[PDB]
């Protein structure tokens, strides 16, 4: 999991 | 004509004492000794021109660590307007104040205050800025929490937002913040009253940075805004910037250029006054998740743990630092160093002007590796003097090194 | 043009706009309406040399000076009374120049200037650095 604060390519 | 002329003693003779002064206020320290030594009435110009005083005038001019200890240590108080040789013998403790403090930067001695923000449900800190003053500081709770920069005390708490502030920014007037609400909010710097609240994006706002009439944000929804500040109240979108192919996780900018970041795994620059596309940097493997520019330069922290330097104007990556065990989630650099923190809790110092220079070995860039964080590193801002940084682990760490 | 007249009588015709680089030309032509303007402080083959200079305006004012050091104190005057701050600044910079990262030995041989203080005086003076 990742922090709202960053997000990667994914959907 | 004369063959040779001393200068400093012939301009006194003449009435114009103040451009013998003027030639030796040029010398750095080691030379104005020399001068001090050449003869009696040499001595004399350096002594009744206060040249001690005005070098160490000019240093806190142009030097923010001198400026920084002239405040903090209190010698400041006889600055611009205690006779010449007071200056002379403060000199040398100013220079090996600065070796201390450089020592402790370099082996990584400092106290540490913690500030545990007892956020009641959701924990963690994603965002802050601070002054000698305050911290303000951004949370997972949905709150803006401002401290005392001295007692560590919450002095006030800010809501409104309806999702996470997952990014902050503040000048001498209004705070502005940007969450996964999909708002940015702008607030009254002293009172804390909410002043305005943009609506354009469709996604959280991840990031955001202004300045002197202009503001950028950029969001999840794959898009950059440009905004014109005419005051808090009057805000107008100008463009909108698309290209990226991911959420744009953070934005900076200055007066040549707006750069922008992405989980695209791309850098994008574009030009301030156009917003016309200008050029992708290409070259890390995974999305970069934090940035900084300034001058010519871009560091760039990303998910593939490498730290990028990136000279803006030829889009050259001048260096790749490699140390991290993870992803490098927020970064900062003043003239001296690059302080990046990490998904595992870490922060590291590094030596920029080492890093700037293609000689010097890999191994040697990374000065030290700070452990004091329970949780992914999500925010950090620094000076000469100490580190402000921010974790998941719902702390304020401020590392002084002084 | 304006007619700048030097201590010696010589007359030099100079643009106005290069003349009004230097604030004193610039009061005299301004407030006092002379013309010409006299300049009795300020020798032909000195005037000449600055005249020179205030129509080009580094690498080219390196060659500039590359005069004695006699000539380098007449421009520096010259620049003072007149109140070129760019050619002052530039005069006084390599004045600095001339000075830094030498011993006080080397200052006094480039400059023939001789050593004034007693023992005892240098001493003091050495020991407070
Ligand atoms: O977990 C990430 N990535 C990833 C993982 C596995 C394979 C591949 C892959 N597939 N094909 N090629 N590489 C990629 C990731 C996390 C955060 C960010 C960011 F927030 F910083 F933007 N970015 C990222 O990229």
């Amino acid at each position: 999991y990742l922090d709202s604060g960053i997000h990667s390519g994914a959907t | 004509s004369m063959l040779q002329r001393d200068f400093i003693t012939a301009l006194p003779a003449r009435g114009l004492d103040h451009i013998a002064e003027n030639i030796l206020s040029y010398l750095d320290a080691k030379s104005l000794c020399a001068a001090e030594l050449v003869c009696k009435e040499w001595y004399r110009v350096t002594s009744d021109g206060m040249l001690w005083k005005k070098l160490i005038e000019r240093m806190v001019r142009t030097d923010s660590l001198w400026r920084g200890l002239a405040e903090r240590r209190g010698w400041g108080q006889y600055l611009f307007k205690p006779p010449n040789s007071f200056y002379r013998a403060l000199y040398p403790k100013i220079i090996q104040d600065i070796e201390t403090i450089e020592s402790n930067w370099r082996c990584g001695r400092h106290s540490l205050q913690r500030i545990h923000c007892r956020s009641e449900t959701s924990k963690g800190v994603y965002c802050l800025q601070y002054d000698d003053q305050k911290i303000v500081s951004g949370l997972r709770d949905n709150t803006i929490k401002i401290w005392d920069k001295n007692t560590l005390e919450c002095k006030r708490i800010l809501t409104g937002h309806t999702g996470s502030v997952l990014c902050l920014q503040y000048d001498e007037r209004v705070i502005i913040t940007g969450s996964s609400d999909s708002t940015v909010r702008v607030w009254d710097v002293n009172t804390g009253e909410m002043l305005n609240t943009l609506i354009h994006h469709c996604e959280a706002v991840l990031h955001l940075r202004f300045n002197n009439g202009m503001m950028v944000t950029c969001s999840k929804d794959r898009s950059i805004a440009v905004w014109d500040m005419a005051s808090p109240t009057d805000i107008t979108l100008r463009r909108v910037l698309v290209g990226h192919r991911a959420a744009v996780n953070v934005v900076d900018f200055d007066d040549k250029y707006i750069v922008s970041a992405s989980g695209d795994r791309t850098i994008k620059v574009w030009n301030t006054s156009t917003c016309e596309f200008v050029r992708t940097l290409n070259g890390h493997k995974r999305g970069i998740a934090c940035l900084q520019y300034r001058d010519r330069l871009v560091v760039s922290g990303s998910s593939d743990n490498t730290i990028r330097l990136w000279d803006i104007e030829c889009g050259a990556c001048l260096r790749v630092l490699e140390g991290h065990e993870e992803l490098v989630r927020c970064i900062r650099f003043d003239n001296k160093r690059i302080v990046s923190g990490a998904y595992d809790g870490k922060i590291k110092v590094w030596d920029l002007v080492a890093a700037l220079d293609p000689r010097a070995p890999a191994g040697t860039l990374c000065l030290r590796t700070l452990v004091e964080h329970s949780g992914r590193v999500f925010r950090l801002q620094f000076d000469e003097f100490q580190i402000v940084s921010s974790s998941h682990d719902d702390t304020i760490l401020i590392w002084d090194f002084l | 043009s304006i007619k700048l007249q030097s201590s010696d009588g010589e007359i030099f015709e100079v643009d106005v706009e290069i003349a009004k680089q230097s604030v004193t030309i610039k009061t005299m032509l301004e407030d006092l309406g002379m013309d010409p303007v006299p300049l009795p402080n300020v020798n032909a083959a000195i005037l000449k040399k600055v005249i020179q200079w205030c129509t080009h305006h580094p690498v080219w004012d390196q060659e500039f000076l590359k005069v004695d050091q006699g000539t380098l104190f007449e421009l520096i005057l010259a620049a003072n009374y007149l109140d070129i701050k760019g050619l002052l600044d530039v005069t006084c910079k390599t004045v600095a120049n001339m000075i830094k990262g030498k011993t006080p030995e080397e200052i006094r041989k480039t400059f023939n200037i001789k050593n004034d203080f007693t023992e005892e005086e240098e001493a003091q003076v050495r020991k407070e650095n």
